Formats: structure tokens, C-alpha cells, sequence
């Protein structure tokens, strides 16, 4: 699929990719940390 | 010893105690011609009457006995008792608390 | 259905796509965990 | 500095979950100090990071000018 | 969203804004439908202590109206129940049922306020449907909030505040409005009574606002009104600005002080674990307890003197100036 | 009937259709979130 970079440019598609997962690495595990049973910080028993 | 309540006693004349289900007020709210005394909730059959027995509406009194054949608008169906509390309490949590 | 291609600009069609796609996911994934039933890291039962 | 205070203790109020952030957002706030504090620096989560966020706030605007 | 027509009523003098507008779409109409009475049974021959085994509180009332008080709690507290949902199956003399105890305090509660009250219920008076209204449990009761001993160095410490709250009518405002003024007495006061301060005198936190604005909001959707039916906004502390509604409202507050402290709480220690709150409380009484989001609770029916039984004897030591205001001597010791 | 396309522009009908449709959609399926009888998440009785 390297035609993708033929036509989404690849300098702002691998910066927004960072960004992007950035805000949804830092929710997944903020979500974790809301539920009980996944919150490590806490240990609540699983 | 376990003398019989009065049809005419004020305490009778309130209710509607009658001896008989017939000549009860038929054209009470509260009544359907299937209730006698027998199938009421609040009452508890005589060791040795035989026709009488104890009626709660009337403190259980041993003088006060009610006929099984009889009605008061106090009827309640035995059907009860069956279940006792807020049927979303359970029982272990029901008596006392 | 080539000829879409002719019509539409390629890379704004699969910023639009990706960006719907996107979001749904987000939404679908969030209606799931605000319901009790599908709530998979809530841990509840059925 | 004071967005990520503010933003961190509101998220923490909800017991960290974006979703009730989303759900809770006009409502969450960053509480100031309680009465008994008077002037004083009080502890961090009883108005002590309000108070870190007012100043670094004040002191971004005043930058700003 | 709501549309035309909304029903309007004048509060204050024409130009003030003091208005009431509610939409008539919005009322039940079931909610509020008084129950029929019954007739009136006679009230002749031995009273019900002299006839009943286990009589402490309906002692006064003759077989024939003790069973008509009977069967009329029964289709307002439990009616899908029956008489069992009190009593233990087919011996009545028995006290074993927690929903027996709290009935019997429910009756000496329903007496009191009916014989004392008259400050705030004027002649309606209410009955056990006025809070139940047909249902096992007060579908308009509340809870405290709990307390979690905060962190003191972590993040997020609401103070009671800065959360949507069904409580606080969906304001940010102080959730344990109710601890403070429905149970415990803590002042309502937050205007200054000069021209000019005296702040170690009067100084009154702006939490503290909050708090008695949040218990306003609260009064105010719990009776249908809001705060132009009992206050002037512009003069909100002037008493004789305000209409005769913030009197009554009043002695609503001392009322429902005097409920959940006197007579509510006491219950908390023999209920079941499924019924406490969070907190392990007991669910209490607030203002939309009796009134369900009107000013007259059940269309302002009066349902008392139809039911002898829940009329008490008007107590020599009732003030009603006794709980929070110039002196404790109506409320226990615990309140909250 | 295509000289429906000799009156609008269809290159922009087919992109405003397609985001009509969705706001559509999505008013439809959360209706339906809302309501009682057709909220498959909620699984209530019929
Ligand atoms: C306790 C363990 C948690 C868990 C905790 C975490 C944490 C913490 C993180 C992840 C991250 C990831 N997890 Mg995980 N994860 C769990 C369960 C899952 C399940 C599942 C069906 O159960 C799936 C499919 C995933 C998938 C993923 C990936 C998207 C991602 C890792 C990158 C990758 O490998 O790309 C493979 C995937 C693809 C190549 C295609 C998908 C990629 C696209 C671009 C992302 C779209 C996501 C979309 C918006 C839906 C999000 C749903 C969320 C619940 C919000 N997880 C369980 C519930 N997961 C990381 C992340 O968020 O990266 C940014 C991360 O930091
Ligand atoms: C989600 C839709 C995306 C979008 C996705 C696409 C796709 C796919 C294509 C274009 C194409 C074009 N876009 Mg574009 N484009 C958008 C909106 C715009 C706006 C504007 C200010 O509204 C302008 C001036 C343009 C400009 C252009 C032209 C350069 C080009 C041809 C015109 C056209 O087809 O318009 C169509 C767009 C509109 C008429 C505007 C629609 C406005 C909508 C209703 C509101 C924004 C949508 C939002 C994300 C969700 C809406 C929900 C609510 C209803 C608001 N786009 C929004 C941001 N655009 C085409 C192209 O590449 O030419 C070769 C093409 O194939
Ligand atoms: C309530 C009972 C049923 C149910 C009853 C129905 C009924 C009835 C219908 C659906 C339909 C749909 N349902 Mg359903 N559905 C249910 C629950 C769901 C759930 C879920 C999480 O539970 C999901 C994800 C769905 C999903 C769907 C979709 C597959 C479909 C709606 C298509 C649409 O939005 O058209 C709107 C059009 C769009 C959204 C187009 C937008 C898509 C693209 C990606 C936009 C990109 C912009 C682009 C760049 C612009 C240019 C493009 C150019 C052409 C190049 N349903 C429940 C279980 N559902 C409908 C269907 O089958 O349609 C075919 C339908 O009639
Ligand atoms: C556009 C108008 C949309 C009207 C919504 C259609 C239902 C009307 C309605 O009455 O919806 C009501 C909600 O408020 C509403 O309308 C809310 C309507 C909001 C419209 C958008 C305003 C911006 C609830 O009513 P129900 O008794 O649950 O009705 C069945
Ligand atoms: C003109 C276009 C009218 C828009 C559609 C109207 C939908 C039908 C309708 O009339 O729905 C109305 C929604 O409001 C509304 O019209 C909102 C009206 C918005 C447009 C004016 C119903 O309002 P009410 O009965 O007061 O709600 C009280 C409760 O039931 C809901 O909280
Ligand atoms: C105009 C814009 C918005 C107004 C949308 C209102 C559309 C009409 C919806 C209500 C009419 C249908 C209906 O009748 O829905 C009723 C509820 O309406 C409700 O919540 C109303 C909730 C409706 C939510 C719809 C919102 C869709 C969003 C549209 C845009 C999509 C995203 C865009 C980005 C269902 O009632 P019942 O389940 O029996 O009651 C049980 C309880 O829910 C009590 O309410
Ligand atoms: C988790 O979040 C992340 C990190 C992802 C980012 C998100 C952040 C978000 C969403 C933040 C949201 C912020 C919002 C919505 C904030 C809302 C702010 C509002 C509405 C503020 C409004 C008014 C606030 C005022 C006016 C504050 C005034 C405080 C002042 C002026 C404080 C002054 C304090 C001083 C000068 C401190 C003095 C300290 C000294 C040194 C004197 O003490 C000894
Ligand atoms: C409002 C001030 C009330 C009046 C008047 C009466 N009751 Fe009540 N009752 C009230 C509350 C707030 C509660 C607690 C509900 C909860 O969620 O815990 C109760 C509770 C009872 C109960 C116990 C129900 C149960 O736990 O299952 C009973 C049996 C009961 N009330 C009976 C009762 C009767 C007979 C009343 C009239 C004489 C009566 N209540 C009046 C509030 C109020
Ligand atoms: C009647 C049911 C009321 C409604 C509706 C609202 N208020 Fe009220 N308010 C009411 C009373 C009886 C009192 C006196 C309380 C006391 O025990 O002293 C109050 C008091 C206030 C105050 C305190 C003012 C002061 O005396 O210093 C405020 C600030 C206040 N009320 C505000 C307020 C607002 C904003 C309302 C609408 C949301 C509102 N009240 C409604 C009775 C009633
Ligand atoms: C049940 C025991 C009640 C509680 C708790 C509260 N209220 Fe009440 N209120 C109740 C009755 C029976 C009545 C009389 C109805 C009638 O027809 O006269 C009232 C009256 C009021 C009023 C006056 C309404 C008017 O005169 O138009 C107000 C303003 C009012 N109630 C408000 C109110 C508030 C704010 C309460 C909580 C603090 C409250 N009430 C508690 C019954 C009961
Ligand atoms: C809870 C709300 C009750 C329901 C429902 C019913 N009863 Fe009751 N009953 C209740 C209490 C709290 C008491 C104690 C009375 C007191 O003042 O202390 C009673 C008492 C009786 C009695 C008297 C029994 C005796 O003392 O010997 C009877 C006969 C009685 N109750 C009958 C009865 C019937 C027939 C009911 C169903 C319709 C019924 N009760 C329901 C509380 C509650
Ligand atoms: C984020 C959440 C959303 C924030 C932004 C919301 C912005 C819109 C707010 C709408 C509020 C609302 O619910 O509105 C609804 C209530 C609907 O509002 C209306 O009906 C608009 C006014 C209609 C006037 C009709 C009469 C005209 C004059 C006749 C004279 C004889
Ligand atoms: C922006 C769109 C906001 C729409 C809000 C609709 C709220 C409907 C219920 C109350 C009405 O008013
Ligand atoms: S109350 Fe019951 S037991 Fe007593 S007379 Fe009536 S039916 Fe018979």
C-alpha cells in the first residue's frame, strides 16, 4: 500500500496519526483507571 | 370458658359481624359471595367449638369467639399470609431488620 | 462506480471516511460502555 | 500549568472517566479553598490546587500583557 | 422544549416579575388524585386498648374505625401486599415485621404533625398516601451524600459541589443541602442585615449561599413554585416583601426538620440493609415528599378528618421556634 | 430521470445527501435509544 502516500501526504498523515493516538492511548487508560476492576493504581480485587 | 360475641354488640354492630353469611350486607363495597370466616385471614379455628373460633378483629378475645359461617366487612383472604413483608426485602433481612 | 474517483478527490473521500469512522467507533464503543449489559470492562452480569 | 491543574482535578473528580467528564463538563470545577482557610496556603486537594492554578493563571495573563 | 399555552399567575405587584408560569401538559393528574374516602364507620362500644392485644398508639379508636384505619393504610402504603406486609401472616398481636415497627412510628409521626402543624398544613392535614401515594416506599425521599474522608493531597475534592445532581434541581450547588437545613439545623440566612458591613459579625461564606441556594432549588420544583412565589428577588432577605407563602414555607422547613430528626431517623437502626442509602441511612423525608412538585399536596384535598386515627393530641410542648431557632429542645440528640 | 443532474450539481447533492442521511440516521437510531420499546441495548420487555 505504498500508493497510500500517493495520495495522503505522508508528513501530516504520520504527525496526526501521533497526535490521534496520543488523545486515544491517554483515554483507554483513563478508562481503565475509572472501572474498578482495572484501576492499577488502586488494586481493587479483580 | 369461650363464650360467643354478640351479633348486637357495638363492637359486632360496627363491622357487620353477622353469624351468617346470608342477611350480611350484600351491598357492601367491600364483599364477595365467596367470604366467610373460615376463609378469612384473621381467623384462628376454637381447640374445641368445633363451629366457633378466635377473630383478630376482635383482639383475639376468648369471649368475643366468631361463628365459621359468619362475615364482617374486616374480611381478609387467607390466601394471604402466604407471603409476609415487601416482597423485595429478603427474608433473611425481613424479622427484626 | 470507477468513475466516482473522476468526481471525488481521493484523499478528501477517505479524510471524510476516516474521519466518520472514526468517530462512530468512538460512539458505538462509548454507547456500549454507558449501558449496564455491554459494559465490558464495568464487569457487571446479565 | 493551570489548564493541566484544572483540567486533571476535574477529571479527577469524576473518578478520572472521560465519559462522565463529557457527561459532568459544565458541571466540574476546580473548588477553591473552604472558609476556615482564610488567607493561608491550604492543602492541595482542599483549595491548595486551586490556588496553584489561580497563580499560575494570574501569572500567564500578566505575561499575556 | 416546552410551547404555548403556559398558565400564569400573579405573585406580586404588577411590573415586579413576580410571576408563576407552569405548563398544565406537565402535571399527572394521577399523582395528585386524592384516594376516596371511605364512609364513616361508627365510633360506638369499646375502644380498640380494651380489645386488641397489642395496641400502643390507635388506643383511642373504637373495633369498627381501628379496622377501617387498617384497611386504609393497607391500600395506601401496600396495596398489592395486603395486611401481611405489616403483620406476620395471621397473628396480628406479633411486632416481628420491621414494617410493622415503622408503621407503628409512622402512625405516632402521622399523629404528631397532624396536631402540630397547623403552622405550615393549616387544616389539610396528611395521611399515609400523602408520602406514599400508593407505593411500599415515598417515591420523593433522599439520602446523605456521602463522605469519603478526601485524600488531602490528591485531586478532585468536590465539596459537595461541581456535579450534576438530582438533589440540586441539576445545578453545580452544594449536594448535602438537605444534611444541613432538612436534618440538621445550620442557618439559611445569607443576606447582611445593615447598609454596611460588620464582617466579624456577619460573614456569611459564599459556600454557604450556595448551600441555601441549593436547598431552594430544591423547595422550589419540589412544591411546583419557584423563588418569585415565596421572595422579591430584588429585596430577597425583606420579609414583608415577600408573599405569605415564605411564612408557611417556613414552618415547612422546621416541619420537615422535625420529621427526619424526631421522628424518621430514629427508625435508621432496625431497617433492613437493602433499604439504607450509601451512607447506610435511612431514606428521609424532603419537601416533594408530600407535595410531588405542588403547592397543595394531593390538590390541597383534606383527607384528616375523614379517618379518625391520624389525629393526635396537640402537644403542650410544641414551639416550633424549638428546632435551630433560639433553642434545640424539639430536636434529639443526633440529628446530622 | 437523469436530467435531474442537468438541474443540481451532483457531485454536491451526493455529498449533501450523504450527510443528511446520517444526521438522519443517527436521529433515528438514538430516537429509538430513548425510546422504551426499541431500545435493543436496554432489553427491555416487549
Ligand atoms: C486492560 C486491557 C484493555 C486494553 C487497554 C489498552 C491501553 C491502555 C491501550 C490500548 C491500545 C490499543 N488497544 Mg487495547 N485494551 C483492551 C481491549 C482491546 C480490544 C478488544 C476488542 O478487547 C481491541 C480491539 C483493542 C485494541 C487496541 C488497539 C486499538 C490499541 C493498540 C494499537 C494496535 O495494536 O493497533 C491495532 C489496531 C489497528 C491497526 C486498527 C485500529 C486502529 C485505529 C486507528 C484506532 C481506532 C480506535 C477506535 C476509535 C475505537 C476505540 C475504542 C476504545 C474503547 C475507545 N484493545 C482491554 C479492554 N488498549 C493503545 C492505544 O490506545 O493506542 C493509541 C493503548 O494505549
Ligand atoms: C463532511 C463533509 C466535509 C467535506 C468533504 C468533502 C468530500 C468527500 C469532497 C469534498 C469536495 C469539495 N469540498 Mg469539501 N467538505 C466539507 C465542506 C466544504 C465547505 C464548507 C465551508 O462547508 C467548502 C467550501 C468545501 C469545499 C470543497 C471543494 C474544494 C470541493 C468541491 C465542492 C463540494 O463538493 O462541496 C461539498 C461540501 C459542502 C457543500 C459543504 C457541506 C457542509 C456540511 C453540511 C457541514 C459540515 C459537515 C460536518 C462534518 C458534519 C455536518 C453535520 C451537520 C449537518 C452540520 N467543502 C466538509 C468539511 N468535500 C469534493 C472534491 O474533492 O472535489 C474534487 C469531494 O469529493
Ligand atoms: C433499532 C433496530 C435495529 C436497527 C434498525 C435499523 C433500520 C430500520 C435501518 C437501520 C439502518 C442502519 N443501521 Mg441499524 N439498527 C440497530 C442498531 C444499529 C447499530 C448499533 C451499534 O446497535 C449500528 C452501528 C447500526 C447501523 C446501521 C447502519 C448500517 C444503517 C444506517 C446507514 C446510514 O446511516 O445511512 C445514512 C447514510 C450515511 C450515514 C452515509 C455516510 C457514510 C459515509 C462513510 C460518509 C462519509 C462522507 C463522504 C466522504 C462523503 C462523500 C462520499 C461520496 C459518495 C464519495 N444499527 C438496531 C439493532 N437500522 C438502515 C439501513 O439499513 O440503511 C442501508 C435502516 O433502514
Ligand atoms: C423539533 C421539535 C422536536 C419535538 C420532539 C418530538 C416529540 C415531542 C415531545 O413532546 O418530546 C418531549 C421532549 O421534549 C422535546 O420535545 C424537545 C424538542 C427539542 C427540539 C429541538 C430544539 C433545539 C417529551 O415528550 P413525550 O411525552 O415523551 O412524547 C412522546
Ligand atoms: C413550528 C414547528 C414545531 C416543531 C414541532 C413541535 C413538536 C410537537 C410538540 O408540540 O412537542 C412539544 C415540544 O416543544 C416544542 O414544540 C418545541 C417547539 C420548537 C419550535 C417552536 C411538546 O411540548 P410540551 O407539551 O410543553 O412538553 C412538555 C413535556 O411533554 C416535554 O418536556
Ligand atoms: C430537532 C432536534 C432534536 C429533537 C429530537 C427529538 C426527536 C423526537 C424524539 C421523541 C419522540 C419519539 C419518542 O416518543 O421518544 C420518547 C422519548 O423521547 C426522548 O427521550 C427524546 C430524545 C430524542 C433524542 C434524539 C436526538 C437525535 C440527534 C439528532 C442529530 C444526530 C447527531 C448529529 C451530530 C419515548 O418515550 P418512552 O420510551 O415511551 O418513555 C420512557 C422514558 O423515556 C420517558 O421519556
Ligand atoms: C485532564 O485535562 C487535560 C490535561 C487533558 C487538559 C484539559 C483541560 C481542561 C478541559 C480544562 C478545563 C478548564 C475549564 C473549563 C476551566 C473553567 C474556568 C473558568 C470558567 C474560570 C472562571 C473564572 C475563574 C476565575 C475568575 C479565577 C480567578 C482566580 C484568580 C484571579 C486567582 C488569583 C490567584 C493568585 C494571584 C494567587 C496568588 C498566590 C499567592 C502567591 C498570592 O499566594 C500566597
Ligand atoms: C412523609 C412524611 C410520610 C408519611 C406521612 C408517612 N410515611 Fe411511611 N415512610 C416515609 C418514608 C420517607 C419512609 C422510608 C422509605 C424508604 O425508602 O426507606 C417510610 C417508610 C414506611 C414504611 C416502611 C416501608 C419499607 O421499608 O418497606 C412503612 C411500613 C410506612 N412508611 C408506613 C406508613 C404508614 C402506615 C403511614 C401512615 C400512617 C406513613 N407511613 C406515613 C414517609 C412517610
Ligand atoms: C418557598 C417555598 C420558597 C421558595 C420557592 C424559595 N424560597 Fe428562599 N427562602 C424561603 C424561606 C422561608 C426562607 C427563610 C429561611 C430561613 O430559615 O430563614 C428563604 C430564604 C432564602 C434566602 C436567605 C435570605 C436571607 O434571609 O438572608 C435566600 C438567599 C433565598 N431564600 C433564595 C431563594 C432563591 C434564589 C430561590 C429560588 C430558586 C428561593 N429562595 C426559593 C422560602 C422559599
Ligand atoms: C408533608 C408532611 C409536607 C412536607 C414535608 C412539606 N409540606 Fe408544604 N404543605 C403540606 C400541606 C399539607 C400543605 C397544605 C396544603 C393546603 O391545601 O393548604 C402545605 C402547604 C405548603 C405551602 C403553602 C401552599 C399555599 O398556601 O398555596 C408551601 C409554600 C409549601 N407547603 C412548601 C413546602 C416546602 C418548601 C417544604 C419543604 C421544606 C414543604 N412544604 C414540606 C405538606 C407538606
Ligand atoms: C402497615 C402499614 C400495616 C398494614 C398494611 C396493616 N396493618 Fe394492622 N397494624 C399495623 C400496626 C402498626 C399495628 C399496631 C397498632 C398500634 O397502634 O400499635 C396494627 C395493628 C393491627 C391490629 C390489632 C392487633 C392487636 O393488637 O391485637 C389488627 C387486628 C390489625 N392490625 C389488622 C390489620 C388488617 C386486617 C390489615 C389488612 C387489611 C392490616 N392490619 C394491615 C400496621 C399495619
Ligand atoms: C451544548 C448544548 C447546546 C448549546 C447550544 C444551544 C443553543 C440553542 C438553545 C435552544 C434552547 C431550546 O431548548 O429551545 C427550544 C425551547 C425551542 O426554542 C424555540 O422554540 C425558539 C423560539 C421560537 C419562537 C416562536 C414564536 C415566535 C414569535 C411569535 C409572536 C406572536
Ligand atoms: C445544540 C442542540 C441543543 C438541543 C437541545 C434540545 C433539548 C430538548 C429538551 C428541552 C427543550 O427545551
Ligand atoms: S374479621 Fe375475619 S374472622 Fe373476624 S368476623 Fe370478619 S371475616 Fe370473620
Amino acid at each position: 500500500m505504498w500508493r497510500m502516500w500517493k495520495i495522503l501526504d505522508y508528513r501530516r498523515t504520520v504527525v496526526l496519526a501521533h497526535v490521534g493516538m496520543a488523545v486515544l492511548a491517554l483515554l483507554i487508560h483513563f478508562i481503565l483507571l475509572s472501572t474498578e476492576n482495572f484501576n492499577w493504581l488502586q488494586g481493587n480485587p479483580y | 370458658t369461650w363464650e360467643i360475641i354478640s351479633e348486637d354488640a357495638p363492637e359486632a354492630k360496627g363491622i357487620g359481624y353477622v353469624h351468617n353469611q346470608a342477611d350480611a350486607d350484600m351491598d357492601h363495597p367491600r364483599f364477595e359471595s365467596h367470604q366467610f370466616c373460615a376463609n378469612c385471614l384473621l381467623y384462628v379455628p376454637h381447640e374445641e367449638d368445633g363451629d366457633h373460633g378466635y377473630c383478630a378483629a376482635f383482639g383475639m378475645d376468648e369471649k368475643r369467639l366468631v361463628n365459621a359461617n359468619g362475615w364482617c366487612w374486616a374480611w381478609e383472604d387467607a390466601g394471604d399470609a402466604a407471603e409476609v413483608g415487601p416482597r423485595d426485602v429478603p427474608a433473611d433481612q425481613l424479622r427484626r431488620g | 462506480m470507477w468513475r466516482l474517483w473522476k468526481l471525488y478527490d481521493p484523499r478528501r473521500v477517505l479524510i471524510g471516511i476516516f474521519s466518520w469512522l472514526a468517530v462512530l467507533a468512538l460512539v458505538i464503543h462509548f454507547i456500549l460502555l454507558s449501558t449496564d449489559r455491554f459494559n465490558w470492562v464495568g464487569g457487571a452480569a446479565v | 500549568v493551570s489548564i493541566v491543574i484544572i483540567g486533571m482535578n476535574m477529571l479527577a473528580s469524576v473518578d478520572w472517566s472521560p465519559l462522565e467528564f463529557i457527561r459532568q463538563f459544565f458541571w466540574v470545577a476546580l473548588e477553591p479553598p473552604p472558609p476556615e482557610y482564610g488567607l493561608s496556603l491550604p492543602p492541595l486537594n482542599d483549595g491548595g490546587w486551586w490556588l496553584i492554578a489561580g497563580f499560575t493563571l494570574t501569572l500567564s495573563v500578566l505575561l499575556w500583557f | 422544549c416546552e410551547r404555548p399555552p403556559v398558565d400564569t399567575e400573579q405573585k406580586g405587584y404588577r411590573g415586579t416579575g413576580m410571576e408563576e408560569v407552569n405548563n398544565p401538559r406537565l402535571r399527572d393528574d394521577d399523582l395528585h388524585l386524592a384516594p376516596e374516602a371511605a364512609d364513616p364507620v361508627s365510633a360506638e362500644g369499646p375502644r380498640a386498648g380494651e380489645i386488641y392485644q397489642n395496641v400502643e398508639v390507635l388506643d383511642d379508636l373504637s373495633v369498627a374505625e381501628f379496622t377501617r384505619l387498617m384497611q386504609s393504610m393497607t391500600d395506601w402504603v401496600s396495596p398489592d401486599e395486603g395486611c401481611t406486609y405489616c403483620h406476620d401472616g395471621n397473628d396480628f398481636a406479633s411486632e416481628e415485621l420491621y414494617t410493622y415497627q415503622v408503621s407503628r412510628q409512622m402512625i405516632e409521626m402521622n399523629r404528631y404533625v397532624n396536631a402540630n402543624w397547623d403552622s405550615h398544613m393549616d387544616d389539610t392535614g396528611v395521611t399515609c398516601y400523602t408520602c406514599h401515594r400508593g407505593e411500599n416506599l415515598p417515591e420523593e425521599s433522599w439520602f446523605a451524600e456521602p463522605t469519603p474522608d478526601v485524600n488531602m493531597a490528591g485531586l478532585g475534592n468536590t465539596m459537595m459541589q461541581n456535579l450534576a445532581s438530582e438533589k440540586t434541581e441539576y445545578t453545580s450547588l452544594p449536594r448535602n443541602a438537605f444534611e444541613r437545613y432538612l436534618l440538621g439545623h445550620d442557618d439559611l440566612r445569607v443576606e447582611g442585615d445593615t447598609i454596611l458591613p460588620h464582617l466579624d459579625e456577619w460573614d456569611v461564606s459564599l459556600q454557604d449561599t450556595e448551600a441555601s441556594y441549593s436547598l431552594m432549588m430544591h423547595m422550589s420544583a419540589a412544591t411546583g413554585s419557584n423563588c418569585t412565589t415565596c421572595h422579591n428577588t430584588g429585596r430577597l432577605g425583606q420579609w414583608d416583601e415577600s408573599p405569605e407563602e415564605r411564612e408557611i414555607s417556613w414552618h415547612g422547613i422546621r416541619m420537615t426538620r422535625d420529621i427526619n430528626a424526631n421522628w424518621i431517623e430514629p427508625l435508621e437502626a432496625g431497617q433492613p440493609e437493602v433499604r439504607l442509602g450509601p451512607t447506610g441511612d435511612i431514606a428521609k423525608v424532603q419537601c416533594a415528599t408530600c407535595h410531588y412538585g405542588e403547592q397543595l399536596p394531593l390538590d390541597g384535598a383534606k383527607m384528616v378528618d375523614d379517618y379518625p386515627g391520624l389525629m393526635g393530641e396537640e402537644d403542650a410542648d410544641f414551639d416550633f421556634l424549638q428546632f435551630g431557632d433560639l433553642g434545640t429542645d424539639g430536636l434529639r440528640d443526633r440529628n446530622a
